[PDB]
């Protein structure tokens, strides 16, 4: 029996596990891991720029200024906007609101604004402009909505009321406006005399408007009325006109859209903590090298890409195959 | 496997040779011992970083879900976008996991080859001047020292050097 | 010349033939096809649960209640529901339906209904319900929807009619309105009496209103006037007020859902056969273990998947090689 | 194919052999015949058996159209709808076929290579102790009674054993 | 050393490259190119059959008749319709076009029209049809849309207004109407003498009115009024009824369906070429036989399959390894 | 390569070849030249073609973006169109990507194979007759004339015929 030389392969302690098509189960010297399955379970700031965190405050709530909101009457930029399921601070004064959902996708796209006071109510000089509710109340007293004007009769008569804006202001302005739509004939006649009222919004592309309708409703926050809000982005250089014979429900202010970026609502019933990261999802931030995840398919920042796998791993190594 | 080496003609792997995925155990007077093959295991290496990065790199512009939301009367707008951002989702978790598969297949053999082609490459230098025992392993005709064995394992053996003394000794 | 051992391979008498990428027509000793290409022709009942056969009636048609639909006034749960492409009984008194195509979706997660007398009519005490139009006739005199009531003059007067329902069902309820526009004055003043009149419904959520238009139209079954109709979930707990000064066809119902689910609307002009399935289609039902089919992509139950595919065959034997 | 076995240097198959994929056939003094190599078949079956569930079960969260229905005011979102349930079902359709084409492709080199193995496998075992024919064929240098071939067919040959024998009939 | 036979394969000069799974740039013998990445730059007849240039017109400007687009008042049938991205003419007297993208997605199957007189403007003997505007100013002198009737105040007065079109034309036929919305009561008065009106309109399925909206709006081509336009498909056999007490603005024509098949709009800044082509994309024309193409995903023709790919090179012969 | 003849134990390519993909290179006393195999040249030339008109085929219902316009009050729908749109045209990039780069493989490995199993075949008719010298190259034990040449080339080589001429010049 002579010298000799065998060719042989690799063989260590892993217990590294990877699937084939043709085999399942299957022991492999090396292999790697291309699926993040953790997060951290916070809510965090994205690179360095807190979201909007609205609290109890819907959407509507912040805008339109529920007095309840009034810790967001002047918001810094955001990275994202966290929204709970169900606010409770919506609108306190019940009703409707035209458009919401197109104006929660705006959103998705606007990382701050600058609100800015277009209708100084202090111009109304010929109506009452202090009108609130118990439905809106602050400290046991009727309130109302912080950017909206609630006109009402002025010395027992209500005159057309006209108010106009242009948009000077540099970007595209969102603007909201209501119509009061009362339960009774008394409630149309002690707020505003006028009966057959109409309320018409006029830019160079929109014309909207309403006749305010009188009827028997549910109580809502203690309240059969109803304000019915719309809204509409006023363009650079567009003039928006208010005409009303009555149940104007006229903004003070508008948002100037003062950043632009990729941005969304988050679904949370949690809170910020003070916490970083590059990529935030519902369930807690991820922080990963990993191509791939399975925490949540609804991420904001730079992520991995999303799929529902239980375990994605690469077989980098040979088979691992017992010694003799 | 499919090319028959790994878990094949060659039983089992080696534990002691760690410095690569492929390689040699010789044995002579002067000793034994387990080295690598530095030029296969650097061409799989390079195949397999390669690999990884392909698959990777095949699912970069992969679908995102985005955040929308809908009305009370807009069901059926919802279930449209519900069913779009979930098809997408499926038909990407299928790429991921199915290429996972087929290319874990793949890899697996390509390391088979490997070997396989490795043992090929040693067996068709050595010639007659060895038995093939079956195992894997060579048994020489000749004595074959350690530089002797350095030249087999860098692919410079000389089969007409040994040619002489190695038919005489499977003959006599 | 000496003993012999020889290694080969199985050959047998399949033609079964498979592609690959390389090489088409390939004949395999053994394949397995996974594409179920065959139905059974007929419209099943679904795990013992049979459909709701519409016939001739559309959806709004049965819950309107046209006269042409009265086998349906009371119906059983159902597993999917059956109708035809261009139903003839629908609107009899011709008309819209509006969000109709919403509500025809709400019904693929609905599996039963009951109809509760929400505003049983002999409560209408101010106002004339026997109202009905040649259009709906039955027994060749004037009828009317069997689940509405049209409000008309009564002693020659209208007072504003109100009635108003709290929703203690123990589910959400469906309830349909309507509003009538007429053809001209006369048919307006012989009905109602009154002129510029409106219709108003207002839930918590929902306040929607109509005045009715005057206008000569194309006559449909012989009717140039139209009956509008609105409808809305009613969430438990909730009240819907009606309010109007004419021309309002207020519902007598409400259908409670009372059972919910995987469900579908079919579309058939075939008629339900005494069969049974666990997979339905249009076409027919199909009974199979395969994972694929190629009969329909709208089906209903537990199915394989949908392909389009004429063809799907794998092999799994070896190729079949023509023996020495 | 890919491994040269099927069709290939063993160039038809064998319609006497009915319990297996591959195997033997065996001449001697004591008769002919054939016999399935169960291990090699057992192997292959359960990869085969393996692979078709792999291929099923990726299309198990396939995509599902939901009839839905739209106004005449409403053709550009009864189109989005028409295109994105199409959409998937070319997806799918184009899944299914592709995978199955490709899978197809090497399950018919698997049993290719399976053969290959197989005989290598013999001939590995067997050395010079035979001929090796050129037509899957190995001619004995040493009378194989039907207990020799038994231990060819199981992988329990004794090459040890038969060496001498061999070798002195191989030269005479 | 004796006689010797060897076996090899194929090399040559080639320098094509193709990628795989485990190797990138590898040079190969022969390879198959897929990918049409060129196209001629030209906007080209398709099949023969030219598009139709609106040139600086809309869609809205062509149709109603804007008379910058009097070009356009009778033209042939077309392969597809190239629209600018902000054509000058569309909306000459300001205002909206109801389900405007609707009637787009129309015209993305139809090739022709045949433009029939159903509502000629001499038989209005009751009204004044001569009405025009500044704002669609001819020669220097008003004007108006060309297929449209501005009804006004004749001999100081406007009775009801009614005109009537059964379809008979044998085919489905497009017809659009409008109110107009004054900017002030002057302008109702001198125009309609009328005031609270109204403008009805009506088919066997569509029943659409409006009340006219006095209110002052940002000029926008002189005017603060606006014409509101709204559209139908009249089915076969259908009649349409106007019916108005002012404030209509009538069509005197409909568009008949005179061609069904595929076409689209393609939006573009160019102009047709004398060219031909089986495949037009907004860039230019593709001529290839090639299977996919990465020029633009919006083609119309008989096209190669879109892909964002910068390469695709299928390998056919062998990798190309230097000579020994 | 996977099968390790290519730019393997076939060291290098010939230019002189060109006639087909692979073939022979012959050296004897009547002379010496290049010529292809015409049959696995014509067999691997229809495979290939086949699979080019597959992976054409399978992506010929691929998906189509249909221009729609949606309003200033629709950017969800808009949204999703857009999503739809480009998520498809996502999807099949990385269909056609990824299946010219799995192709692509498989083919070079094809050729890698053709090429091998010419070699066995003329290994396994030429038998002893000849040495295996390694590099793809057979040494005749016997005079190999232009007609001998052209038996080995078309398959009909007699084995038999110079067994015994071979025999003696190996021992000799
Ligand atoms: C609204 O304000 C603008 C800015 O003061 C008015 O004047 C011009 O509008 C253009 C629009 O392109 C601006 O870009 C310019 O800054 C202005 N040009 C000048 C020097 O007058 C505009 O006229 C106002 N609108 C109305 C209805 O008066
Ligand atoms: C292949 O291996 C052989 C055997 O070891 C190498 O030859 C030796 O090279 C080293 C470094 O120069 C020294 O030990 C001697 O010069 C050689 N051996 C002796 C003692 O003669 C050879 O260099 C290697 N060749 C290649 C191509 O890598
Ligand atoms: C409508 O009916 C309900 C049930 O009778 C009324 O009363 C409560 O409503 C709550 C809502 O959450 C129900 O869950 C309870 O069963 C009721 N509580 C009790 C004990 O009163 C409700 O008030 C009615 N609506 C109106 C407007 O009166
Ligand atoms: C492999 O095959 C050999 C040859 O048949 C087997 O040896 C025989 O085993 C059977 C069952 O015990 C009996 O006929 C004899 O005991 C053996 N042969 C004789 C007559 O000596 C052997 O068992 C097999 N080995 C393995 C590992 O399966
Ligand atoms: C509108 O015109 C048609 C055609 O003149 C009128 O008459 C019939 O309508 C049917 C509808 O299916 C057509 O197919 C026939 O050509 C007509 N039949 C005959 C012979 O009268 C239709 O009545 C007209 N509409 C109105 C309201 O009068
Ligand atoms: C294989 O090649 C051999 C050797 O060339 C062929 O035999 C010759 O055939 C040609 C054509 O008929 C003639 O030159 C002679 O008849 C044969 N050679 C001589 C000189 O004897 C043979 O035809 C080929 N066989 C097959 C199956 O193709
Ligand atoms: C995987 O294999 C190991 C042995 O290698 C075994 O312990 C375990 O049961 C297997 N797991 C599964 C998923 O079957
Ligand atoms: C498939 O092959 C068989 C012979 O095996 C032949 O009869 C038939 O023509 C082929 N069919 C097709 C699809 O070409
Ligand atoms: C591709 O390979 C060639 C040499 O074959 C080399 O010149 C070139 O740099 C390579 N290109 C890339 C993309 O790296």
């Amino acid at each position: 029996p002579g010298d000799q030389i065998c060719i042989g392969y690799h063989a260590n302690n892993s217990t590294e596990k990877v699937d084939t098509i043709l085999e399942r189960n299957v022991t492999v010297t090396h292999a790697k891991d291309i699926l993040e399955k953790t997060h951290n379970g916070k809510l965090c700031k994205l690179n360095g720029i807190p979201p909007l965190e609205l609290g109890d405050c819907s959407i509507a709530g912040w805008l339109l200024g529920n007095p309840e909101c009034d810790r967001l009457l002047s918001v810094p930029e955001w990275s994202y906007i966290m929204e709970k399921e169900n606010p409770r601070d919506g609108l306190c004064y019940p009703g409707s609101f035209n458009d919401y959902e197109e104006l929660k996708h705006l959103l998705s796209s606007v990382k701050h604004f600058e609100k800015v006071k277009i209708l100084p109510k202090d111009r109304w000089t010929q109506h009452t402009t202090t009108g609130g509710s118990r439905a809106c109340a602050v400290s046991g007293n009727p309130s109302f909505f912080r950017n909206m004007v609630w006109l009402t009769e002025k010395g027992s008569n209500y005159p057309v009321a006209k108010g106009s804006y242009n948009n000077t202001s540099g970007e595209q302005m969102l603007i909201i406006w209501g119509v009061h739509h009362p339960n009774d004939e008394t409630e149309q006649r002690t707020l505003y005399q006028n009966v057959g009222t109409y309320v018409s919004v006029g830019t160079s592309t929109l014309n909207k408007r309403s006749t305010p309708e009188i009827a028997t409703r549910p109580k809502v926050n203690g309240q059969g009325g109803r304000m019915e809000f719309s809204w509409t982005l006023l363009d650079m250089w567009d003039t928006i006109n208010f005409e009303s014979t009555g149940n104007l429900i006229a903004p003070e202010y508008g948002f100037k859209i003062s950043k632009r970026g990729s941005s969304g609502i988050m679904k949370t019933e949690g809170t910020l903590e003070n916490c970083e990261t590059k990529c935030q999802t519902p369930l807690g931030a991820i922080n990963t090298t990993l191509p791939f995840h399975n925490v949540h398919p609804l991420t904001i920042g730079e992520c991995p890409k999303y799929v529902k796998s239980e375990k994605l791993v690469l077989a980098t190594g040979l088979r691992n195959v017992p010694q003799i | 496997g499919l090319f028959g080496a790994i878990a094949g003609f060659i039983e089992g792997g080696w534990q002691g040779m760690v410095d690569g995925w492929y390689g040699y155990h010789h044995s002579n007077d002067q000793g034994s011992g387990y080295a690598a093959d530095k030029e296969s295991t650097q061409k799989a290496f390079d195949g397999i970083t390669n690999k990884v990065n392909s698959v990777i790199e095949k699912m970069n512009t992969q679908f995102e879900a985005v955040g929308k939301e809908f009305s009370n009367l807009e069901r059926r707008l919802e279930n449209l976008n519900k069913k779009m951002e979930d098809g997408f989702l499926d038909v990407w978790t299928y790429n991921a996991e199915l290429l996972v598969l087929m290319e874990n297949e793949r890899t697996l053999d390509f390391h088979d080859s490997n070997v396989k082609n490795l043992y090929d490459k040693v067996r068709m230098q050595l010639r007659d001047n060895v038995k093939e025992l079956g195992n894997g392993c060579f048994e020489f005709y000749h004595k074959c020292d350690d530089e002797c064995m350095n030249s087999v394992k860098n692919g410079t053996y000389d089969y007409p050097k040994y040619e002489e003394e190695s038919k005489l000794n499977r003959n006599e």
